[PDB]
RNA sequence: UUAGGCGGCCACAGCGGUGGGGUUGCCUCCCGUACCCAUCCCGAACACGGAAGAUAAGCCCACCAGCGUUCCGGGGAGUACUGGAGUGCGCGAGCCUCUGGGAAACCCGGUUCGCCGCCACC
RNA sequence: AGUGCAAGAGCAAAAGAUAGCUUGACAGUGUUCUUCCCAACGAGGAACGCUGACGCGAAAGCGUGGUCUAGCGAACCAAUU
RNA sequence: CCUGUCAAACUCCAAACUUACAGACGCCGUUUGACGCGGGGAUUCCGGUGCGCGGGGUA
């Protein structure tokens, strides 16, 4: 890349399909997950806060607790284990 | 069907677009109620670079105030078909605007479940000229 | 149930393709394995398609190859009807051949090495630079074509 | 400059005017010739010049071929002949030239070209069954001034 | 409507019934909502909870079924609204609900209004709801006093179908008295 | 749900159009400003109080496909493109064969004028 | 459209406009990620917490600066609380 | 309305394919102890070629 900030090369993954444009439904932003649940990570373009590093878009982690309203999700980046702080607005149950 | 379809007066807005006011006093007399200041937007070559600031005034009358005004106001004008809107509105002149509409207009002015008025319930120039002309004055 | 025979060496073959052969218990050229026809195994053979020869063999052919090349999981004990009868859930090679072709069991399941270490093709094969439809020996074969190859490698 | 330098499609598409400046004007004078007030359907014969290989044709080449073709049609049918020919391609691809060795080599803008896939119609003419051979001659002279080989294909025309 | 790229608002948005931004802020409490609504003639209170396929109402009260306990007065006023809230509140306690958050939907937070009366009623019913006393109308108004004095400036009975002449806030008391009581079939 | 409230999905729900529906019931329009509250001016709205009138709006019910949208049939198309393989072809840019996948535009015919959950209610 | 400034992205009963009020551009201390994909490395940054004290709002709630990604600096020494 | 063309910094669409997690089969590990963890010792930080996809350059 020409620069190395967090949003480098995120033109597509952080852009909404035109019809999903606009404030998102509150339901998925208030969803509750239990420890051990498998959740897919995907930032919702319309939601500013509670995001993780774009580089983790597409990961399917495991809820292992929470911090405030946000959730702590465990993932394995390559071979490195990491803990991600992310709000329900950017999560989805698996299967 | 006809009772809830026959026109009425939503509001009579009288306003003097000056451009810098001292004219509020006459409106307060010719209408009977307190007028409000009018601010402009966008800078203007004609020494009008001040966005927010007095430039005009207006008075919106409803119910009696509106009709008691038009009684002595309409006779001062010479209404014509062109002077009418596409929604059934007409204004003459110191400007004098008359907003006419059907009964349940509120459906578009209320906060909850508001809705736009179907074109069928929208007033017509024809229906407008009629109603009005049907009360103290002529047409074209 | 398809018979799989590696006809092209490991040098220069993609690693994931080579690992696939190994998962199918084939580690040398001319080595043959018997694989059930399932969606999972299907993806595998389609992946090694260009370095192998496969197809469904006739009961007789499978019987000939088993007689001549089947081996115990361990040891050099020859495999014949008597061996089969005394070590497997069958009465003779035929009972085995049938159960394999009908995918009711596997060589490993019956105490036999998963692989048939065949002999080079007598009279040579059709070449490893072209598929069957183009006159080569690679890819899927007819039961007759597959039997021709396996019998030549008996 | 030799066409060998730009005839192949060995570079990304370079057409964005919003990020490219100094683009030379095209040398193509007209894309629609003959009687452009009349429709194409108003003719019994429709013949196109088809490119046989994928290539890039610089505007200087489109102009030479088109010119050397319409010129003939004019000489054989007159400045107002009952015919019409169309050059259906426009030179959108911008070309550069590195004209200091290989350091900071990105080239300066020098011209434009049209990308043509094999099998496509570069030119298409519409004539009366009489002038059908005069157009075949115009194309013969046209494909002699462009890189690839071409097929003179006769679309509507079963009068042979 | 116009084309592929056109953005149509969520159904409840175009119907102009749900303020989603306020909704979200409400749902963040984690508590049930005391949904206060009102029509020209009536007033309704519902205790709504979040659910998989849509909200879930655990309890509720309408101004209509108020009569079911001895009410012959109109059902679009202050006394009406309060009692409705209390009725809904009481039933709330029944189903095991202990706390809520006022959801006045698209109504305005005017001091002393009915949605706030519904709230005070639901709170007296024993429900724990975040509130502010100096935004609730004074006791007397809730009772119906303001309308009594209005009828005082008589000349033509305030009510058409003679429910009474000089109206009655004292009735409000009888009904509230009947609800706060144990017995009552909720 | 013979008209209600809170919603989930967020156009299959949009745009536009037709017909039907309401005596103490419902939603409304509607009537009216003493109060709580309100308008940088207007009881327009917001708020409160209310039933003389009305089903013309809205709303709900039944329905229409011209535009927009979803899915599906047939055609385009196993085309375009493509993962794996080749002592196959081509001066070459490039193409072909085998194996495994496989569009988009567009046309024609259907589908779509919301579906679903909770509560309340002749 | 606007949203201070590149570009790309976000936003409509708002993240924009207006009006009013206000000083959360607050103190303490962490979790995590980033910086540095994988994979160790500082300053710097961000998201998310707990504690304290406040602002606004009916209340849920919002406010750890400006919608998001640039606007930054070790040890030694000095001044300062 | 019709008719002629395009896009590395366009997208109403949209692959092959790459990729997170899981189950299944396969292969492997439980005396050949895999996976994971801690510690000792490095060498290495001029690379090259083919093929596929490239960006620059007439090459
Ligand atoms: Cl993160
Ligand atoms: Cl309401
Ligand atoms: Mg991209
Ligand atoms: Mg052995
Ligand atoms: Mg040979
Ligand atoms: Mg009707
Ligand atoms: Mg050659
Ligand atoms: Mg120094
Ligand atoms: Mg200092
Ligand atoms: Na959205
Ligand atoms: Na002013
Ligand atoms: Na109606
Ligand atoms: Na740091
Ligand atoms: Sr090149
Ligand atoms: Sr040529
Ligand atoms: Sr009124
Ligand atoms: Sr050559
Ligand atoms: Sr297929
Ligand atoms: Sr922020
Ligand atoms: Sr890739």
């Amino acid at each position: 890349p020409s620069s190395n900030g967090p949003l480098e090369g995120t033109r597509g993954k952080l852009k909404n399909k035109p019809r999903d444009r606009g404030t998102s439904p509150p339901q998925r932003a208030v969803e509750e997950f239990d420890d051990g649940e498998k959740v897919h990570l995907k930032i919702d373009p319309s939601v500013p806060n509670g995001r993780f590093h774009p580089r983790f878009d597409g990961q399917t982690g495991t809820v292992e607790g929470k911090q405030g309203d946000a959730y702590k999700v465990d993932i394995v980046d390559g071979g490195k284990e990491k803990t991600i702080i992310v709000t329900a607005a950017h999560l989805r149950r698996q299967e | 069907f006809h009772e809830m379809r026959e026109p009425r007066i939503e509001k009579v807005v009288v306003h003097m677009g000056i451009g810098h006011a001292n004219a509020e006093d006459i409106l307060g007399e010719i209408t009977g109620q307190m007028p409000v200041r009018t601010k402009a937007k966008r800078t203007v070559g004609e020494f009008d670079i001040r966005e927010g600031d007095p430039i005009g005034a207006k008075v919106t009358l409803r119910d009696e105030m509106a009709e008691e005004f038009l009684q002595t106001a309409l006779p001062l004008a010479e209404l014509a078909t062109s002077q009418f809107d596409d929604t059934g509105n007409f204004s003459f002149g110191l400007d004098v605007t008359v907003n006419l509409v059907r009964p349940g207009y509120r459906v578009a002015k209320r906060d909850k479940a508001s809705r736009s008025i179907p074109t069928k319930h929208r007033l017509n120039p024809a229906d407008a000229v009629a109603f009005i002309e049907s009360t103290y004055d002529v047409e074209v | 149930m398809h018979a799989l025979v590696q006809l092209r060496g490991e040098v220069n073959m993609h690693t994931d393709i080579q690992d696939t052969l190994e998962m199918l218990n084939i580690h040398h050229v001319n080595h043959c394995t018997l694989v059930p026809e399932t969606d999972a195994y299907r993806g595998m053979v389609a992946k090694v398609n260009d370095f192998v020869a496969f197809g469904e063999p006739s009961q007789e052919t499978l019987e000939t190859v088993l007689a001549t090349r089947a081996e115990p999981l361990e040891g050099d004990a020859d495999v014949d009807d008597e061996w089969v009868a005394e070590h497997t859930d069958y009465d003779d090679i035929s009972g085995l051949a049938f159960a394999l072709l009908s995918e009711e069991t596997t060589l490993r399941e019956q105490g036999l090495s998963p692989t048939l270490r065949l002999h080079p093709p007598r009279g040579g094969h059709d070449g490893v630079k072209h598929p069957v439809k183009e006159g080569g020996q690679l890819g899927k074969h007819d039961t007759e074509g597959i039997d021709d190859l396996l019998e030549a490698m008996r | 400059k030799p066409a060998s330098m730009y005839r192949d499609i060995d570079k990304p598409a370079y057409t964005r005017r919003e990020y490219i400046t100094g683009i030379p004007g095209s040398k193509i004078a007209q894309h629609k010739m003959g009687r452009k007030q009349k429709d194409a359907d108003d003719y019994p014969v429709q013949i196109s010049l088809i490119v046989e290989e994928t290539v890039q044709l610089r505007h200087g080449s489109l102009e030479a071929s088109r010119l050397s073709a319409n010129r003939h049609l004019i000489k054989e049918l007159g400045e107002e002949g009952d015919y019409k020919m169309t050059l259906r391609k426009f030179p959108h691809q911008v070309l550069r030239e590195n004209k200091d060795g290989m350091r900071a080599a990105f080239g300066k803008i020098v011209g434009t070209a049209a990308r043509v896939q094999a099998g496509e119609q570069l030119f298409t003419a519409y004539c009366n069954v009489e002038d059908a051979e005069h157009v075949k001659e115009a194309f013969r002279r046209a494909y002699n001034k462009i890189t690839p080989s071409c097929r003179i294909d006769s679309s509507p025309a079963g009068n042979a | 409507a116009t084309g592929p790229r056109y953005k149509v608002p969520m159904r409840r948005r175009r119907e102009a019934r749900t303020d989603y931004h306020q909704r979200l802020r409400l749902l963040k409490s984690g508590k049930p909502r005391l949904v206060a609504r009102k029509s020209n003639k009536h007033v309704r209170a519902q205790l709504v909870t979040l659910g998989p396929n849509g909200d879930d109402t655990l309890a509720s009260a309408h101004s209509s079924d108020l009569a079911e306990y001895g009410w012959e007065a109109p059902t679009g006023n202050m006394p009406s609204a309060y009692l409705t809230g209390l009725l809904a509140g009481l039933r709330a306690q029944e189903a095991g609900v202990e706390e809520a958050v006022l959801d006045i939907g698209l109504n305005s937070p005017t001091p002393g209004s009915k949605v706030f009366a519904i709230q005070e009623g639901a709170i007296d019913a024993g429900l724990d709801i975040p509130h502010n006393d100096d935004v609730l109308a004074d006791w007397q108004r809730t009772r119906g006093a303001h309308i009594a004095e209005y009828d005082e400036q008589l000349e033509e009975p305030l009510y058409s179908g003679d429910f009474d002449a000089a109206d009655l806030p004292e009735h409000f008391d009888e009904l509230r008295e009947t609800l706060l009581d144990g017995d009552i079939e909720l």
